[PDB]
RNA sequence: UGACCUCAAAUCAGGUAGGACUACCCGCUGAACUUAAGCAUAUCAAUAAGCGGAGGAAAAGAAACCAACAGGGAUUGCCUCAGUAGCGGCGAGUGAAGCGGCAAAAGCUCAAAUUUGAAAUCUGGCGUCUUUGGCGUCCGAGUUGUAAUUUGAAGAAGGUAUCU
RNA sequence: GUGUAAAGUUCCUUCGACGAGUCGAGUUGUUUGGGAAUGCAGCUCUAAGUGGGUGGUAAAUUCCAUCUAAAGCUAAAUAUUG
């Protein structure tokens, strides 16, 4: 049952799996008839854009901090700076979200602008409207025509700057500040009872 | 291909390689790792040792994303610059003007201080570095700027 | 069984190679003939027409 | 309105005033039927907090539960396996008695579809609790545009299925860390994780 | 700014421009109001007391504040809320003693 | 309540605003969230209260 | 002689439920063979059998969420995370989630508020019309609360500049 | 079209009701990757109003972050030996 110098392996076979394979036979139909699905949408509201428009945020955590991605929906703090009700908003395909907030500006003014960017574009038709106006114009792709950019990394040249302070002393002396904060504020205060109280 | 298998060799000789003696059976030995301690000891102990027992602490929910930090060494560093400027910023570069290189915004965590760099001025942004690296790189006129 | 495997995947680079490759077989006369075409009576290989 | 007081009063369970009212009303309780129907509910309050409403076609029905575990029904406690299987009591029954009312009164009232339940009186044998059933045939529920959604076919017998409060709680359906494995069901999601997917391009 | 803008220590982080937040009406949620204060100083006229409170406030009385923190914390579960508890009887007590 | 309905519509027909021809209703105030809440504002004079509700 | 409350009766007027199917779905209940080269925890398996309940899908679903970031933002599925953190006679075995890429994207409703200058609400009967219903009228329901107004993203009551 | 209607939009003031034998705690059983206890259920105890929950090692002290339970509806993307 164990022989030869081999790899010990994990082969988690144990339960009746062969009752629940699913071999994706039906990939290329799905492909095709979601390609059906997305033209009859794309075609029952035409002229008018398929996606909603969406904002650009900050991916979570230290590993995708640096990526930026498309977000759920613009805050109720940008789209009151571009002057829109968020019941109205959503009618005209901007999507909403009440959760997200702002506590930084570069977030927020990211969003602004592109809210306003997508506001200078838009044409919002009426009854006087007719055929021949609305005939003129082409279904574009919102998550294309604004697509999601990153910012640009730093690059070029810059004059240099030396600290008299390595960068790996500063890392050394904040990881020994944080390690020892907790301890030195403890003997900091009772030193300062001490000799307050027996001072007295 | 089935054709190409022994088993198309094998036929009209009465055992298909599995001996007479012997006698292809179901599980001789038992099944999966039955027996590591019994009587699959003398392999267990050979090929794999270390495989019995516990070794350090426990860790409930371990993230994965705390402890991504990519590295890259000095040797490599000068390919994160733009590829078209590379000779360009490798003839003119001074203090005065140095080539940036954000080494997070490329996927790197920590600046580590392997091999040797241009005699160039450099500018490396970096999450962490090493103490050998951020000497090398001071060496040849250049500095570290600590991002976040 | 269903789960047998059925496609084969190439890779993409290896695939645009025998398709050049081919393309490229397609002028040789020799080749054209031990394909089993009746090309005896075209002067010139590759044959080109106009666009009309 | 009375409605807050009505709120803040049931909260004082221990109180003399409800202390008596729990007895009395228990007792009476424990005289009538197991099932029974109720002209009103006992705490008009709750029952509006749970979508109750004096309309024609909003019902109440008075249910009295047994209390305890569930003793494994094996014939002289023999169970026919392994030791670890061997336990006949202080076994538990994976569902509440708020649920077994609910199930219990749906199937007394057939045509009637199970809005909400809610606790009444307590002793050592019974729970008693009581349970807001709305008829979908009846005009003024199926004109009203609050209520419609229970007329649909797939809220026949939701109590059975585990979608009213009490089936939602014992079904570990919320949100988080702390309901991993029952966030979309307990089956479905055991499912999903024991399933092999193979695709065209195996990789 | 509000971050060390490195990778390490003690509020570490990348520094950004801190945008003010109107904080949201969900966060109200535990605030009192006048409605919710009278009524339920109405209830507790009608009401009473419970019979473990009424127990706590005789160990209040007797100056037994560890024996009533102890009795309240197996009444109530945690020790939170038996804090709650023994101060709100405290209370009570002040406020019968005229 | 039909007939004063009537004399309303009669009213706000020749153009008076159906306040002017109704004198101002002095009735029983009843409805337990009604009254309660008229005991919390001080409003109500005097409360009858059901000895067996 | 009358209301009210509770409880009945009727071949009362008009309705409704049950049973069938089984591939998928929502629950409950629930093994053992098997593996561990024995076997009792474990494994098989939160499976088979059993019971209850549906639909064209069901379920879930607009955070008492994930996080610890420069923060994300209902639900579902895929790829990945990952045969990993972890669990385990720490043996045999077993084993998720966050992030990220994508498919699809859609949001809301009550209770808790005095209409109090007028129960403004609703089933039914009867009549009528142009009938998935409208209008009128009479009983009845309902103040132990039916309408309008608000749902935390808010919102209300006053005041406010006009606009859309 | 009954739009002297309704809805939205700015700012100010005062307010701003928000679900209990429930949350939570102990114990028992089952279950879970959840490990001084993941969920569920029984029994006993049983709240509060910036309170309550969560923050994967039990406890106390002090903060911070994040939501707002104990009421409800909702297409699509998904499954499909009938």
């Amino acid at each position: 049952a164990i022989s030869k110098n081999l790899p010990l392996l994990n082969n988690h076979f144990r339960k009746h799996w062969q009752e629940r394979v699913r071999v994706h036979f039906d990939q290329a139909g799905k492909k095709a008839s979601r390609r059906q699905s997305r033209l009859r949408k794309a075609a029952k509201i035409a002229p008018r854009p398929i996606d909603a428009l969406r904002p650009v945020v900050r991916a979570p955590t230290v590993k995708y901090n640096r990526k930026v991605r498309a977000g759920r929906g613009f805050t109720l703090a940008e789209l009151k700076a571009v002057g829109i009700a968020p019941k109205y908003a959503r009618t005209i395909g901007i999507s909403v979200d009440h959760r997200r907030q702002n506590k930084s500006q570069e977030t927020f003014d990211a969003n602004v602008a592109r809210l306003q960017e997508y506001k200078s574009k838009l044409v919002i038709f009426d009854k006087k409207t007719k055929a021949s106006e609305v005939a003129s114009f082409e279904q574009v792709d919102v998550s294309a025509t604004f697509p999601v950019e990153q910012p640009a990394p730093e690059s070029g040249l810059r004059a240099v700057e030396v600290p008299e302070q390595t960068a790996y002393r500063t890392l050394r002396l904040a990881r020994n500040e944080k390690k020892y904060k907790g301890i030195r504020e403890k003997r900091a205060k009772e030193k300062a009872e001490a000799e307050a109280e027996k001072a007295k | 291909p089935t054709r190409l298998t022994k088993t198309r060799k094998h036929r009209g000789n009465v055992s298909a390689g599995k001996g007479r003696i012997g006698k292809h059976r179901k599980h001789p030995g038992g099944r999966g790792k039955a027996g590591g301690q019994h009587h699959h000891r003398t392999n267990l102990d050979k090929y794999h040792p270390g495989y019995f027992g516990k070794v350090g602490m426990r860790y409930f929910h371990k993230q994965q994303n705390h402890f991504w930090r990519p590295e890259i060494n000095l040797d490599k560093l000068w390919t994160l610059v733009d590829s078209e400027k590379k000779d360009e910023y490798l003839s003119k570069s001074s203090a005065s003007a140095a080539p940036v290189i954000d080494t997070l915004a490329h996927g790197y965590g920590k600046v580590l201080g392997k091999g040797r760099l241009p005699e160039v001025p450099v500018i490396v942004k970096a999450r962490f570095v090493s103490k050998l690296a951020e000497e090398k790189i001071r060496a040849v006129g250049g500095v570290v700027e600590l991002v976040a | 069984k269903t789960w047998r495997r059925w496609n084969v995947k190439v890779n993409h680079n290896e695939k645009r190679y025998a398709t050049a490759s081919a393309i490229a077989a397609s002028a040789v006369t020799s080749l054209v003939l031990a394909r089993g075409h009746r090309v005896e009576q075209v002067k010139e290989l590759p044959l080109v027409v106009s666009n009309e | 309105g009375a409605y807050k007081y009505l709120e803040e009063l049931q909260r004082k369970k221990q109180s003399d005033v409800m202390r008596f009212l729990y007895r009395v009303r228990c007792w009476e309780y424990r005289q009538k039927n197991v099932i029974h129907r109720a002209s009103r509910p006992s705490r008009p309050d709750k029952a509006r907090r749970l979508g109750y409403k004096a309309k024609q076609g909003f019902v109440i029905y008075r249910i009295r539960v047994r209390r305890g575990g569930r003793k494994r029904p094996v014939p002289k406690g023999a169970t026919y396996g392994k030791p670890t299987n061997q336990g006949v009591n202080q076994l538990k029954y994976q569902k509440s008695l708020r649920s077994t009312a609910e199930e219990r009164v749906g199937r007394r009232a057939s045509n009637l579809r199970v809005l909400n339940s809610y606790w009444v009186n307590q002793d050592s044998t019974y729970k008693y609790f009581e349970v807001i059933l709305v008829d979908p045939s009846h005009k003024a529920i199926r004109r009203d545009a609050r209520y419609n959604w229970i007329v649909n076919p797939v809220h026949k017998h939701r109590e059975a299925r585990g979608l009213t409060s009490a089936g939602k709680k014992s079904r570990g359906i919320n949100k988080g860390h702390l309901f991993n494995k029952t966030k979309a069901g307990r089956r479905h999601t055991w499912k999903k994780h024991n399933t092999l997917s193979l695709w065209r391009y195996r990789s | 700014m509000a971050k060390s803008g490195i990778a390490a220590g003690v509020n570490k982080g990348r520094k950004t421009t801190a945008k003010e937040v109107a904080p949201k009406i969900s966060y109200r949620k535990g605030a009192s109001s006048q409605r919710t204060v009278f009524v339920r100083s109405i209830v507790k006229e009608v009401a009473g007391l419970a019979p473990y409170e009424r127990r706590l406030i005789e160990l209040i009385r007797n100056a037994g504040e560890k024996r009533a923190k102890k009795l309240a914390k197996k009444r109530l579960g945690t020790h939170k809320r038996a804090l709650r508890k023994v101060e709100e009887m405290t209370q009570v007590i002040a406020e019968s003693r005229r | 309540k039909k007939e004063r309905l009537t004399k309303e519509a009669a009213a706000i027909a020749e153009g008076k605003t159906a306040k002017d021809v109704s004198p101002k209703p002095v009735v029983v105030k009843y409805g337990l969230n009604h009254v309660v809440s008229l005991i919390e504002n001080k409003k109500a004079k005097l409360v009858l209260i059901a000895n067996d509700v």
